[PDB]
């Protein structure tokens, strides 16, 4: 089970940059729901198949 | 001996909205030398942005 | 601009032949291909 | 033959006319016994033009200096007329609401399809025209009918869209029923007003001792009602009221001071920002239901995609206050302040461009004045502006001697944006000489 | 970087290395360039 | 450059006046049957009934440097003819009329 | 009738040319002969006829050119001061300078006429533009009476720093007493100065009004006239590399010319029995005839306005129905049905 | 008469109508500038234009 959210490297927390975070920060959460309102959704595409 | 760091390991994000941390190690240090296009925070300190 | 299209195929017929399994074995196995430009140097970041 | 450019006219049905005993056409809403003077437009400021968007056949402009006259126009102000109204000018004011200075002017003229509303000195009148290709002959009105007789109305607000086959109008009151507003429904030539927030006033479910409503937009889709509420201290809240249900929820709390951004164009108003020292003054709001966009305007411009996160558009200066704004409902917006300076917003970006005080307008004005045009004079006063099929028109008054007249005139924003001359350039070297080559700003050559 | 005599939390510290930018700085000092504008293909796999 | 001018005329004042008449009649009138009784060699059956709208649209064009009448004369003499496209907008009440 | 050319011979020997239907004209050349006449043959070539002289032309092409007999195409420009100004990135104003205190009867030598409409203006340094409008304004701007609105093709050459040394300085333009403009050089270096040869030159800054340096009152101060002086209302200050000099003056030799442009349209017709330039078609009763043309523009094209104006001689016997559409590459397709 | 198929006006329409799974497509042809793309854009199987 993978959990995906969007983040901006300039205004993200220090934990989101060393890949140790477990919950999105305030900026990442607000940016993620703003991108969701415009209609953005991620999907995972396998490469070999 | 000096170097520079950026906030993203990916270099497809690197553009004009990025910040570059310049770090100098050494006994003798006067200042930084940048073109007129770029600006540096606290241009007399060895660790700057 | 130069555009190349290449097709890989085999052209064998297995009807009315002797040693069908031996002929089948003789036309099987692995092979490796690579695509690259003619001349290239540094500053060229293309993964071949 | 010769080439004549394609033109669009509006031939709409006037329903406010009648015929006398001699068979001569007259107006039912007023007498045409006034002649246009130059003292009408010398000192007055511009005013918005309010109507239901694609359905109103008649345009009415109010807000003159001290007369109960209106500018009436069938079509789309290709021709107009100046009607002195037949309002009785009676007075019923008493201690039940505060007494203010009398003013014979007409305020907040709204022209919904088949019915037009006016306000004059805390009174609201409506007239319903007789249309035979719309409804019955008996629904039309014979004079101006006074609505809300027991209430003192402080403002009238429009609803541009329409839902469930009906039109809506809003009335914000003062003196009595401070937390309540009135929603008026027009169906088939019949108007009916309703006291929307029910028994309880909206000040009870909101901080502060008592509350005052400043502006309201009614979304007929979803039956929502967004409203600006000022409290006793002076903070502003944007709140929401549902009509199908009877609930109320706080939507946003407007900051007291504007945020700061030295070089940023857009700022997401998070909970960690830095404020300046100058105060904020929210004046109004606008909802677009095609794109679900919310705008709050005043000393600033706030833009919201959902109703949870807001964006400050920092290109608008903090010393200018937006008098009003118009929308083409196709992606363009015109903002008019109190210094009669006009700004342009496009929904595809985050920049607000000044157009009227600018270099492109100077070049265009000079080029029209040297082509011997008849719409441009050295002395002019903007009366109003509106949108028509994506073209921004402005009705203006030409003060020049011999041609003192009111004319509607295009404002081509693309030509002004192309004529804005200070642009980046380089001293290129060509033909063993030098030249001024302008750098390309667009990312693509053609589309 | 590895170094003992520390507080056990910084005995192994990782720092990135922007090799592409250093290479481009060297090339700006030198002046080499890529002979082709682009080379595209459609091999999206490795084992056909 | 040169621009169109459109005005509204009554049915009984087509050529007598070039001024503006206002849109006040909203019903079609029946002053056209006598003209259709005389079309004996045209495919006009007597069973079908005709009656006219009130009002005409009257069009000319004006272009600076010349007067309107000689411009219209030249446009007629060179083969020009105006083409008019009318679009109708539906009402708010979709419970009483259709959206077409 | 072939090539639809018209030639008028006017005393002093000038020759005016046009095509049928066109509303403009050009000047083919001059001819000082005593007695001569001009003759167009069937193929379109032009001959000059004199006793013992039947001349056909020095240079002969495949088609029927109308300027074969004349050697070099004349320059259509006059001797005056042209002060330019940008109005957009690709559009330009040129103002013609009529001097003050000079006679009224000889005014016409220093004005833009209607002949220049549809021509091109060329600079000897570099650059080329196409005239698209001629405006006359005798009163509102002072010192300038006519101007041309042109579109830039090749963006013109600016003045060097060796020939004019005032460029390496900071400028300051102030409003003078009556109507002039004092141009002061902030940098007081005696190397730069203002040379006496830098008179009748145009100083411009893209975004503001342009000035024509008319008088020199000091070693670092000039007096100049302003094109469209109604949009300053302040005091100006510039930097070293922000303002530029142009030499369109007649002093030392005039370096700008006006001449006709090359062909910019192609007419494609894929259908046979219509390739002739002269056609006669019969129609009986009821029967109709249709033809279709394609127009390919070699340069910038009129996007909203169709590039073909068509007239009918007698419309009272014929019925003409035309359709015309544009394209993406701006090709124009039209078809005509005639009954 | 009543027109069903005509060679009238072209270009984009203002307003669209949909009914239960019907769709539409548009094509945007872009003409780029002279030197918009350099050789640093060819990193893999396709040049990135974003
Ligand atoms: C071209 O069409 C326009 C309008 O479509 C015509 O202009 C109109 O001309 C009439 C003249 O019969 C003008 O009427 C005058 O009105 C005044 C005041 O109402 C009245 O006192 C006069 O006695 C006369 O009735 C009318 O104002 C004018 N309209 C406009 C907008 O200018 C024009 O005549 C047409 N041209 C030709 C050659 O027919
Ligand atoms: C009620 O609120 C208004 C502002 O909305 C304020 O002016 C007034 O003082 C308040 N009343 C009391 C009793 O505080
Ligand atoms: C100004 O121009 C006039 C006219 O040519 C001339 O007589 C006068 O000497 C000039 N003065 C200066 C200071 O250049």
């Amino acid at each position: 089970i993978v959990t995906i959210w969007v983040y901006d490297p300039e205004s993200a927390s220090t934990e989101e940059l060393i890949w140790t975070a477990k919950k999105p920060s305030l900026s990442s959460r607000v940016l993620t729901k703003q991108m969701n309102t415009l209609g953005q959704r991620p999907f995972i595409f396998t490469v070999e198949k | 001996l000096w170097r520079y760091y950026i906030n993203s390991q990916d270099y497809s994000i690197f553009s004009t909205r990025s910040s570059i941390k310049l770090e100098y190690e050494g006994n003798s240090f006067v200042s930084w030398k940048i073109p007129e296009s770029c600006k540096v925070e606290n241009t007399t300190s060895p660790k700057t942005t | 601009t130069k555009t190349m299209i290449t097709r890989f195929f085999q052209t064998t017929n297995y009807e009315l032949v002797d040693n069908y399994y031996q002929l089948q074995k003789e036309n099987t196995g692995l092979m490796l291909l690579q695509f690259r430009p003619s001349e290239f140097s540094r500053t060229c970041l293309t993964a071949k | 033959g010769p080439f004549v450019s394609k033109k669009r006219f509006y031939v709409n049905m006037n329903g406010f006319l009648k015929r006398d005993a001699s068979g001569k056409s007259l107006f039912a809403i007023g007498y045409e016994s006034l002649v246009l003077k130059s003292s009408h437009f010398r000192l007055s400021k511009s005013r918005p033009l309010w109507y239901t968007v694609n359905h109103a056949p008649v345009f009415i402009l109010g807000g003159f200096y001290d007369e109960k006259s209106i500018l009436f126009s069938d079509s789309n102000f290709q021709d107009y007329v100046l009607l002195e109204l037949s309002i009785d000018s009676c007075w019923v004011g008493s201690f039940y609401c505060p007494i203010l200075g009398f003013s014979a002017t007409i305020h907040d003229a709204i022209a919904t399809e088949s019915t037009l509303f006016i306000r004059q000195n805390q009174l609201v009148y409506y007239f319903t025209g007789t249309y035979i290709t719309l409804f019955d002959k008996s629904h039309g009105s014979s004079r101006w009918v006074r609505v809300l007789p027991s209430e003192c109305i402080k403002r009238l607000c429009p609803v541009y869209a329409s839902g469930n086959g009906s039109e809506y109008v809003l009335a914000l009151t003062t003196g009595k029923n401070e937390g309540y507003i009135h929603i008026g429904t027009i169906t088939d030539g019949l108007v009916s007003f309703e006291m929307v927030p029910d028994g309880w006033s909206v000040c009870e479910k909101l901080p502060g001792k008592n509350c005052s409503i400043d502006w309201a937009t009614y979304i007929a889709d979803e039956r929502n009602l967004l409203l600006l509420v000022k409290i006793d201290s002076g903070q502003f809240y944007l709140v929401n009221f549902n009509t199908e249900f009877k609930t109320l929820n706080i939507l946003y709390k407007i900051p007291e001071f504007i945020p700061e951004a030295k070089e940023l164009d857009f700022l997401v108003l998070l909970d960690t920002v830095t404020y300046t020292n100058t105060p904020m003054t929210p004046k109004g709001l606008f909802f677009n239901t095609l794109n679900n966009m919310l705008y709050i305007w005043g000393n600033f411009i706030l833009q919201s995609y959902n109703r949870e996160e807001f964006i400050f558009l920092a290109d608008f200066p903090k010393e200018s206050t937006i008098k009003y704004m118009v929308n083409s409902f196709k992606g363009q917006m015109a903002v008019v302040t109190e210094n009669e300076e006009i700004w342009y917003f496009l929904e595809g970006g985050y920049d607000v461009y000044q157009v009227v005080p600018s270099q492109g307008w100077e070049t265009y004005h000079n080029l029209q004045k040297m082509q011997k045009s008849s719409f441009h004079s050295e002395d002019e006063s903007l009366v109003s502006l509106f949108f028509e099929d994506g073209k921004l028109f402005q009705l203006v008054y030409l003060f020049d001697v011999g041609k003192e007249r009111l004319v509607k005139r295009l404002l081509p924003v693309g030509t002004l944006m192309e004529y804005n001359l200070p642009k980046p350039f380089t001293v290129v070297n060509q033909g063993n000489y030098q030249a001024i080559s302008f750098t390309h700003t667009c990312p693509f050559k053609e589309i | 970087y590895y170094n003992e005599n520390l507080d056990e939390k910084y005995q192994l510290q990782t720092q990135p290395y922007p090799l592409i930018l250093e290479l481009q700085s060297i090339n700006k000092d030198l002046g080499d360039w890529c002979p082709y504008l682009a080379f595209q293909h459609n091999i999206h796999s490795q084992f056909y | 450059h040169c621009t169109w001018l459109l005005v509204l005329n009554k049915f009984e004042k087509v050529g007598l006046h070039l001024s503006k008449d206002r849109f006040q009649d909203h019903e079609p009138i029946d002053t056209v049957a006598k003209v259709f009784q005389k079309l004996t060699d045209s495919p006009i059956d007597p069973s079908e009934n005709y009656l006219s709208f009130p009002y005409y649209l009257q069009i000319n064009f004006s272009c600076p440097g010349q007067n309107i009448e000689e411009l219209a004369r030249k446009g007629h003499l060179m083969g020009m003819k105006p083409m008019v496209q009318i679009n109708y907008m539906y009402s708010v009440n979709f419970y009483r009329w259709e959206m077409e | 009738f072939y090539t639809s050319d018209i030639v008028f011979i006017v005393e002093d020997g000038r020759i005016l040319t046009t095509k049928a239907g066109l509303t403009t004209y050009s000047e083919l050349g001059i001819l000082k002969d005593a007695i001569f006449t001009l003759y167009y043959d069937q193929l379109g070539y032009i001959h000059k006829l004199t006793p013992e002289n039947f001349d056909a032309g020095s240079k002969l092409l495949g088609h029927g050119n109308s300027g074969s007999i004349f050697g070099k195409r004349p320059d259509l420009g006059f001797e005056a001061i042209l002060v330019p100004q940008y109005i957009s990135t690709n559009e330009m104003y040129f103002f013609a300078h009529v001097p003050l205190t000079m006679p009224t009867n000889i005014q016409w030598k220093k004005r833009f006429k209607t002949i220049h409409l549809g021509k091109t203006i060329e600079f000897s340094k570099t650059g080329l533009a196409n005239i698209k409008n001629v405006y006359m304004h005798k009163t509102e701007p002072v010192g300038f009476q006519t101007s041309i609105h042109t579109e830039i093709i090749v963006p013109f050459g600016i003045e060097n720093s060796k020939d004019s040394p005032c460029l390496l300085s900071d400028l300051e333009i102030t409003y003078s007493g009556k109507l002039y403009y004092t141009i002061k050089l902030l940098s007081k270096n005696p190397l730069h100065e203002l040379k006496s040869t830098d008179v009748e030159k145009s100083v411009l800054i893209p975004g503001y009004s342009s000035f024509l340096i008319m008088n020199i009152t000091d070693k670092w101060t000039a007096s100049a006239l302003a094109t469209m002086p109604q949009a300053i209302k302040s005091n100006l200050k510039f930097l070293t590399g922000s303002w530029f000099l142009y030499n369109f003056g007649t002093a030392g030799g005039r370096k700008w010319s006006i001449s006709t442009r090359q062909c910019n349209y192609w007419i494609q017709q894929d259908s046979l029995d219509f390739m002739s330039l002269n056609l006669v078609k019969y129609i009986d009763v009821g029967n109709t005839i249709d033809f279709q043309f394609k127009i390919i523009p070699k340069a910038m094209s009129t996007f909203p306005i169709p590039p073909v104006s068509m007239v009918v001689g007698n419309p009272g016997l014929v019925e003409v129905k035309t359709q015309g559409v544009f394209d993406l590459n701006e090709n124009y397709y039209l078809d005509i049905h005639v009954s | 008469q009543k027109l069903y198929n005509m060679s009238g006006d072209y270009g984009i329409p203002d307003l669209f109508f949909l009914d239960k799974g019907n769709w539409f497509t548009i094509t945007v042809v872009l003409l780029s500038h002279q030197d918009t793309f350099t050789s640093s854009d060819s990193q893999g199987p396709t040049i990135n234009v974003d």
